[PDB]
């Protein structure tokens, strides 16, 4: 929809600083005012000056252009849910590969969810990704400091939520029925998954994933979902 | 398949032997599934564009 | 007329998911039906082959 | 109230886990080749008799 607390700052100074949040509805509050990822910006990134003014989290672009999930503001993305301690997020490792299919020109930042964590890439100040996306060339645009919400894309549709620690049979269960559904998969970067006595060449394959706090992720094909309330204190 | 650079034009001789021969390219899912491809976005200051 | 029972979530754009029926049905009310309103619930469905 | 429809469950296989994120979106993986290339053409010993 739209807003959720309040609007953006206006970001008058060059770089102002960030107190330190312990309540949630302030945590909620900057979230909303993208402060989160200026935070992000600013601690591996090196990234001076802050983005989206007076956009929010409403305004963010995203790759398969429909989104039902960003309706539903009540929704926590990824980068939220490692900004409230749920899950911890990954450096950007060069060995790891990007998804294309997007349009990186213009654009300053973008996170994608590999399948052993979560992981983000950016670019440096008065810096921005090209047509393909592979170095940060420079941008007359960025020299301002202030980016619209409009250059941050988030890949893939996904939201997050508290979770129940599982034992480790349930676990290896699930691993196994789905390394059995799936006979053709054999390796997903450089990650050893089945036997298949060698190795092919990259290629797409869409297909749904969960996680549950271990190393490597779970994908699913047939699963059944139930939305439920609960009337919980936390929401 | 015919490579070149966006900005520039066709490049060199050895950029397109790199990308034709090792496999450490990048290209559209044709070049990744017939020959293979690289698209870890390392640093490199350009890079020929094959399609 | 809406027939379209694709709210962005299902997994029917998919390679391998093949040929279906987007289908519906109804639901009940209730604490036990997993609402707050004694309404019915609009519950959705989506059934296909696979080999 | 924030506007959300709450938390999800999904089942698999009878059993109900309690997932932390829940999205789908694509992976770089890789398929199964089998290259056979003529494993058993033609190749047999044998011999004709007349009774
Ligand atoms: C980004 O850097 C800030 C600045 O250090 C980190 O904030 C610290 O968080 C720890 C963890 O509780 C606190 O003990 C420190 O007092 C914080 N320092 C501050 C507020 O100046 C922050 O954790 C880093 N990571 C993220 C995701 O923001
Ligand atoms: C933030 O604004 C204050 C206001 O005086 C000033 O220190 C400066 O413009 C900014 N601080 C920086 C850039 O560190």
């Amino acid at each position: 929809s739209g807003p959720i607390i309040c609007a953006g700052p206006i970001h008058s100074n060059k770089s102002a600083n960030i107190p330190h949040l312990l309540g949630y509805s302030e945590k909620i509050c900057q979230i909303d005012r993208l402060i989160h990822v200026s935070s992000w910006l600013r601690n591996h990134s090196q990234f001076q000056g802050y983005v989206g003014q007076r956009g929010g989290r409403s305004q963010v672009s995203y790759y398969p252009a429909e989104n039902s999930y960003s309706r539903w503001s009540g929704l926590l993305s990824p980068c939220d849910a490692d900004w409230l301690g749920m899950l911890v997020v990954k450096k950007a490792k060069g060995s790891d590969m990007i998804v294309p299919g997007p349009s990186y020109k213009g654009k300053v930042f973008f996170e994608r969810p590999t399948f052993d964590g979560y992981v983000g890439w950016g670019c440096s100040s008065g810096k921005s990704r090209t047509e393909s996306g592979e170095l940060c060339s420079s941008d007359s645009g960025t020299s301002s400091g202030l980016l619209p919400s409009d250059r941050v894309l988030w890949i893939g549709d996904v939201a997050c939520q508290p979770m129940t620690p599982i034992p480790e049979e349930t676990f290896l269960e699930l691993k196994s029925f789905s390394q059995s559904e799936f006979p053709d998969i054999c390796k997903i970067d450089g990650v050893v998954f089945n036997q298949c006595e060698g190795e092919s060449l990259p290629q797409p394959f869409d297909v749904a994933w969960m996680d549950v706090g271990h190393s490597h992720k779970i994908i699913m094909r047939e699963h059944k979902t139930k939305w439920v309330q609960e009337s919980s204190s936390k929401d | 398949f015919v490579c070149y650079k966006a900005g520039t034009g066709p490049c060199s001789e050895s950029e397109e032997k790199t990308c034709k021969t090792s496999g450490s390219c990048r290209g559209d899912m044709q070049f990744c599934k017939v020959a293979g491809c690289e698209h870890g976005e390392e640093a490199s200051e350009a890079k020929c564009r094959c399609s | 007329s809406t027939s379209n029972s694709f709210s962005d979530d299902w997994a029917g754009k998919m390679d391998r998911a093949g040929l279906g029926f987007s289908g519906c049905s109804d639901g009940c009310g209730g604490a036990a039906c997993g609402c707050f309103n004694a309404a019915p619930s609009c519950i959705f469905w989506r059934k296909w082959v696979e080999n | 109230l924030v506007h959300k429809p709450g938390e999800v469950v999904v089942s698999y296989g009878g059993m109900r886990v309690r997932p932390k994120c829940y999205g789908f979106s694509r992976m770089m993986a890789t398929l199964e080749v089998n290259p056979p290339e003529q494993r058993t053409g033609q190749c047999t010993g044998c011999h004709l008799e007349c009774i």
